[PDB]
């Protein structure tokens, strides 16, 4: 049994790391938190410092409001009984206002008003966290990749609960907040649009989702296999290619006839993943707005 | 035919079977004994599929489909035209995959690297083998397996699914989706992080792995690090396919009713089974 | 209809994406060569990308890829056949000449610097505040080779300061001289550190570092190269 390098054999702690400074306002960075010996077997042990500016707190307030609004409703349904609350936890659901009210904000709370309220809160929570994702990068001088990639996730979300409800003229087209109920919605959606297995965007989204698990399995396993030559130091292997980068490229070239570079593999990676929610959001956006039934559409594309 | 740095790595040795007999390349491709084994198994399978296409009367790939023996044949043989072509192709596919994995182990040895890749591939091979071999054998007929066609195999997914109600409610299937969605979140992030460090603004210098850790700590108050994120990705992925295989090996065998109803063990727990109010009372 | 325009558009986008992605992954190793180092005739369908330039931190200069590709070292190998596609035999000691699984590349002879500009990898003695915080501390442990003899003893752990991670063990030989072994190639046990890749007589041969408080990217590559190459070449001394 040679060492496989999935868990560290020996942890090593030094002075807490307060990070690079660049242009970050350090007034907003918290203090280094504890050190997890548990986490440290797999990755970093430092639960060190989080930055919290004005966007960060806007995000955390809105996020909790959304989370609490759904929760007090769950208790109302549970009859304030803690045993029933815990029993029927996955069964509770905050449902959208019925089709009658359309795209209006005039529905009663015990009939979808709470849904609008929670959604407004989730809306500000998500876009402010996105802005946070951009600004945190600009402070450090880094490219905006993480922000662009996050936009693709926002796309699907944006379509499921906002854009497509508005093109259908009703808030009842949106997803309810609930564990079992948001699943039933998903099943119901495919059924009502003539089976999503016929949506050519759904099957593309699936290919990318599958391909993400394939790619990361490939990449992760490859960096581990060449970590005996310092493979994980990816940025330096980009600026000054070592034998880690070469052996990695060569494994794959000898296997499938082509290969990536150390930078290039991360371009493959960001795109494979990004196209999951990109293609997915287009396929949902078209469902019920332009195509009523994907079986029918598939029979005579048009 | 060679990368600028390639020649120093193309030395003799590392093969598992046959010595130096198959120790060579064709263009970029390494051969080896299992390179030969893969071609054999792949050619046979492709020939059997073409011959299965003539019995059907299409050469359209969107129509072609090779079905298992029907349930009547059990775990026994079947005439080629109605079951046996599938059964043999399945042996030819299994043979192509295992051979391919073992060919990766030989490429590993010549390059002096770890075995993580073959190891990871063997999880995909295992998921396939669950659907076409393990679950069929436990159930009692090859007919429970899936058909080799582009859309017909999707039909099998839909019909196997709905045999048990909304298949969302398979709890092992819930777990597998989590890893799938999480593994893609992680892949988006890892790729974006390295690229934002490698490609900063304007005429800024190349950032460092320190900036990468700072960025994430800035953002969510933690950063797992470069060794870690590669250990994570390998794990989320392999975990997703592990729970996938699991959710199917239990469906039709230990559980064969509607999956939604399994969740009544929870709601009929005696402490709260009868208490009025809620959804289930 | 709209949906048919969208899917047709997507397939054309995806093709330009695959093209972009593949040319991006041609910034190293290309153009392709024949086994004699001359430019191969068939390069495939994709052209080389327009070069890009990384501004390296710490005034270390500039990198432009794609650019002139050369090994910048002797390759002690010889053809075993009259045609393309066959193994190239080591003409000397593959371990010592640095070929095959023992390959290294001529990386820069500077150490890697962290974000602030300090050496990334230090010995722990010179690493202010760093300590073994979990697992068996290897320092002081005898080191065994794949022939079941002792080769040395661990005198220190060299750490990645930004990663807060053990990258090497420094080992002392009968000489009194030390070597670096990579963490990834050793098994830290309760009574010893075991090394599968190397037998005891091969520890002397490990590339030494020219300054005893820092490793360079060139020396990391020669050391890691040397001990990985042992899995193949030290195998008439294993089990
Ligand atoms: C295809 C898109 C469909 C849909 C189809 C499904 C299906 C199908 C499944 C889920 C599942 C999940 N969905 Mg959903 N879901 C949609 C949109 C959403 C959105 C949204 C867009 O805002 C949210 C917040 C969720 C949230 C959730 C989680 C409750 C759960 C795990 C997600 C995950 O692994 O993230 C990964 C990353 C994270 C950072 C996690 C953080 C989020 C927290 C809330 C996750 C808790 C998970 C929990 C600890 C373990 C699973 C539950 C237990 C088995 C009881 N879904 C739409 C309507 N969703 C799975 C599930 O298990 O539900 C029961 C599942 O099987
Ligand atoms: C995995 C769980 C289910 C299942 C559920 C689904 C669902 C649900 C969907 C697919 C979809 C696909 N499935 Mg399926 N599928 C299963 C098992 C398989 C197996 C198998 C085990 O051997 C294969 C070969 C495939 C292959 C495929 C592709 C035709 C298609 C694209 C997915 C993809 O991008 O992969 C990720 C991998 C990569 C990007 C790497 C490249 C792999 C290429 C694309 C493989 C294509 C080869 C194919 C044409 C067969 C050639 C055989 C011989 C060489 C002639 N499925 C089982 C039964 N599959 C999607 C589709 O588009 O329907 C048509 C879809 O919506
Ligand atoms: C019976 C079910 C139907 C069906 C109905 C649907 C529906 C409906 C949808 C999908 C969608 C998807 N389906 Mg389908 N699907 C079926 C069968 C399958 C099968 C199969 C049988 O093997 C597979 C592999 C898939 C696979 C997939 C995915 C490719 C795709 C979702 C991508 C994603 O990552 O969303 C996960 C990601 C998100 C939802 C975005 C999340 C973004 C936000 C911003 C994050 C949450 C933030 C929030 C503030 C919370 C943070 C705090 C936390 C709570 C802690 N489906 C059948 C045909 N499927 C989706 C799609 O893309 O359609 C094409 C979709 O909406
Ligand atoms: C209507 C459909 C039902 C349903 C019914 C089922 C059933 C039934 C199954 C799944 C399975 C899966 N479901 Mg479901 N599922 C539904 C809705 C969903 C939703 C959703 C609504 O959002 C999602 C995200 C999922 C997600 C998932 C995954 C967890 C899982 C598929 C991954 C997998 O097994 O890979 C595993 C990967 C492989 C088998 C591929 C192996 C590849 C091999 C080794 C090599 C191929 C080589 C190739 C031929 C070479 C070609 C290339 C070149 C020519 C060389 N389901 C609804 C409720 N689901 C499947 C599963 O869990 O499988 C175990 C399954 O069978
Ligand atoms: C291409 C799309 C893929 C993807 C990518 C992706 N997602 C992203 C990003 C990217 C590139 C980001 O940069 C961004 C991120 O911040 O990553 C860490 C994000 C993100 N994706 C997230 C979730 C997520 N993404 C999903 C999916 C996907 N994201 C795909 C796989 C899903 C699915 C599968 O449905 C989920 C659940 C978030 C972790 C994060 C954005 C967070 C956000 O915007 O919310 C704002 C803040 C709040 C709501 C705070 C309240 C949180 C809780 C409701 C309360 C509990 C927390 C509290 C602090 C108390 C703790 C007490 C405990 C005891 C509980
Ligand atoms: C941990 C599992 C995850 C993963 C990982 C993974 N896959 C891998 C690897 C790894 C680590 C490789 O090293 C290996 C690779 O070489 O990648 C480029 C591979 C690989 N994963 C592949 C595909 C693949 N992986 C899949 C899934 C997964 N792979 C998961 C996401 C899927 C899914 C999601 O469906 C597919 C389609 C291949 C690209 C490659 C293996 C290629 C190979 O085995 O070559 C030998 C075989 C042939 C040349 C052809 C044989 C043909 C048969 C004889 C006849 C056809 C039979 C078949 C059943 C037809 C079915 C068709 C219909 C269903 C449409
Ligand atoms: C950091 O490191 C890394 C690298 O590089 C430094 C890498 O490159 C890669 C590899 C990754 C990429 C290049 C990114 C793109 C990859 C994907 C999207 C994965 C999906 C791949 C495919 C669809 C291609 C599949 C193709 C195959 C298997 C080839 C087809 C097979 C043949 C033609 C037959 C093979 C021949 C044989 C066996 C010899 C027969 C000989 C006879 C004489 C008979 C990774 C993971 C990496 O992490
Ligand atoms: C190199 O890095 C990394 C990667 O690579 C790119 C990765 O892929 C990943 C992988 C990513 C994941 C698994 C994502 C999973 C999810 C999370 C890590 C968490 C998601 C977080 C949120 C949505 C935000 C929630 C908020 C958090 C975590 C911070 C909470 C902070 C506070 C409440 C404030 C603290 C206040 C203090 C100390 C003062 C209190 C004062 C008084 C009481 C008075 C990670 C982690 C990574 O790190
Ligand atoms: C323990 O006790 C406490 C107090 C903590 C309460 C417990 C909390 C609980 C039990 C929380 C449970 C919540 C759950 C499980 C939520 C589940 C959500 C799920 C599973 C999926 C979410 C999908 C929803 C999406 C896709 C919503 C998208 C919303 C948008 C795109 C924005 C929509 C915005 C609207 C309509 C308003 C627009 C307004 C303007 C002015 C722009
Ligand atoms: C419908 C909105 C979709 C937004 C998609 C944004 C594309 C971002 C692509 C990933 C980042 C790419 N890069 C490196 C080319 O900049
Ligand atoms: C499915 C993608 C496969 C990519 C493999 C590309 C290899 C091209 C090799 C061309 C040189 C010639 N050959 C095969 C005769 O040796
Ligand atoms: C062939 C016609 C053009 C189709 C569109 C091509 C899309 C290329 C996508 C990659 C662009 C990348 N980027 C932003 C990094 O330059
Ligand atoms: C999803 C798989 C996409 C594969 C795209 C095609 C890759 C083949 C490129 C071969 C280029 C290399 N070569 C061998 C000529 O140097
Ligand atoms: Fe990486």
């Amino acid at each position: 049994a040679e060492y496989q390098n999935i868990f560290s054999q020996v942890q090593v702690r030094g002075p807490a790391d307060l990070g690079m400074t660049e242009d970050v306002n350090l007034a907003n960075r918290s203090g280094v938190g504890p050190f997890s010996t548990l986490l440290g077997w797999f990755g970093n042990a430092q639960l060190g410092p989080i930055y919290l500016g004005s966007l960060g707190v806007l995000s955390l307030f809105s996020g909790l409001m959304w989370f609490f609004t759904i929760g007090i409703w769950f208790w109302y349904q549970a009859g304030w009984n803690p045993a029933v609350f815990l029993r029927d936890l996955f069964f509770f659901s905050l449902e959208p206002p019925a089709p009658e009210y359309g795209l209006s904000f005039a529905a009663p709370l015990k009939e979808g008003g709470l849904w609008l309220i929670a959604s407004f809160f989730m809306f500000v929570a998500v876009w402010s966290w996105w802005g946070r994702t951009y600004l945190r990068a600009q402070a450090l001088g880094m490219g905006k990749h993480t922000a662009w990639a996050f936009l693709s996730a926002i796309w699907l979300w944006m379509v499921l609960g906002f854009i497509r409800p508005i093109l259908m003229g009703s808030w009842s087209e949106a997803v309810p907040y609930g564990i079992f109920s948001h699943l039933d919605w998903t099943n119901n959606f495919s059924l009502v649009h003539g089976n999503l297995f016929y949506n050519p965007f759904h099957g593309l989204s699936i290919a990318f989702l599958y391909g993400s698990a394939l790619l990361f399995a490939m990449h992760g396993a490859t960096i581990l296999a060449v970590s005996r030559f310092g493979g994980e130091r990816e940025l330096e292997q980009i600026a000054d290619r070592g034998t880690a980068a070469e052996r990695a490229a060569l494994f794959w070239r000898w296997t499938m006839g082509f290969n990536a570079t150390m930078e290039g593999i991360h371009r493959w990676a960001i795109w494979m993943a990004v196209l999951v929610t990109l293609t997915g959001g287009i396929g949902i956006l078209l469902s019920g707005t332009v195509v009523d039934n994907w079986y029918v559409w598939g029979q005579n594309h048009g | 035919a060679l990368l600028s740095f390639e020649r120093k790595y193309r030395v003799p040795g590392g093969t598992l079977v046959g010595g130096n007999l198959f120790d060579f390349w064709v263009g970029p491709f390494y051969v080896g004994f299992f390179g030969v084994a893969t071609f054999f198994f792949a050619a046979l399978g492709i020939i059997l599929i073409a011959w299965s296409a003539v019995l059907q009367g299409t050469w359209n790939p969107q129509l072609i489909s090779v079905y298992p023996p029907a349930l009547e044949y059990g775990l026994g043989g079947a005439p080629l035209a109605k079951g046996g072509l599938w059964q043999i192709i399945t042996i030819c596919a299994t043979g192509a995959f295992v051979s391919w994995a073992l060919r990766e182990v030989e490429i590993c040895r010549k390059l002096g690297i770890g075995y993580h890749i073959p190891f990871a591939f063997a999880f995909a091979i295992l998921a396939y083998l669950t659907l076409v071999l393990f679950r069929p054998v436990m159930m009692g007929a090859w007919g429970y397996a899936f058909p080799y066609g582009i859309w017909t195999h999707l039909d099998w997914v839909s019909n196997t699914g709905y045999t048990y109600g909304n298949f969302h409610y398979n709890p092992a299937h819930m777990i597998a989706i989590s890893f799938f969605f999480t593994n893609a979140l992680a892949l988006a992030l890892h790729g974006a992080l390295v690229l934002s460090a490698a490609n900063p603004e304007k005429g800024k210098e190349m950032r460092t792995e320190d900036h990468e850790d700072t960025f994430f700590r800035d953002l969510v108050g933690y950063s797992i690090g470069t060794l870690g994120i590669h250990r994570l990705g390998l794990l989320l992925s392999l975990s997703a396919v592990f729970f996938s295989a699991l959710c199917m090996i239990i469906t039709g065998t230990i559980w064969f009713d509607q999956w939604v109803d399994w969740w009544q063990w929870w709601v009929k727990l005696p402490w709260w089974a009868n208490i009025p109010g809620g959804i289930n009372g | 209809d709209l949906a048919s325009l969208a899917i047709y558009s997507f397939w054309i986008f995806l093709a330009g994406l695959i093209y972009y992605l593949q040319t991006e992954n041609m910034r190293e190793g290309y153009p392709l060569e024949n086994e004699d180092g001359t430019p191969a005739a068939n390069q495939g369908p994709f052209p080389l990308p327009k070069p890009k330039t990384f501004i390296l931190p710490h005034g270390r200069g500039t990198l432009t890829v794609p650019g002139p590709e050369s090994e910048d070292r002797p390759i002690a190998l010889a053809r075993t056949a009259v045609s393309e596609g066959f193994p190239h035999a080591p003409t000397g000691d593959p371990m010592k000449d640095g070929v095959g699984p023992a390959s290294w590349v001529a990386r820069r002879d500077l150490p890697e610097l962290d974000g602030h500009g300090h050496n990334k990898i230090k010995p722990m003695k010179a690493a202010a505040g760093f300590h073994v915080s979990a697992g068996k501390n290897p320092i002081g442990l005898p080191v065994r080779g794949c022939d079941l003899e002792i080769a040395g003893k661990v005198v220190d752990i060299w750490v990645d300061i930004p990663e807060q991670m053990a990258r090497f063990l420094e080992v002392e030989l009968k000489d009194g001289s030390t070597r670096l072994l990579p963490m990834q190639m050793v098994k830290v046990q309760s009574n010893r550190v075991h090394v599968n890749a190397l037998s005891s007589d091969l520890f002397a041969g490990i590339p030494t570092i020219k300054s005893p408080t820092e490793v360079t990217l060139l020396e990391e590559d020669k050391i890691c190269g040397y001990v990985a190459g042992g899995l193949m070449y030290a195998a008439p001394k294993r089990k």
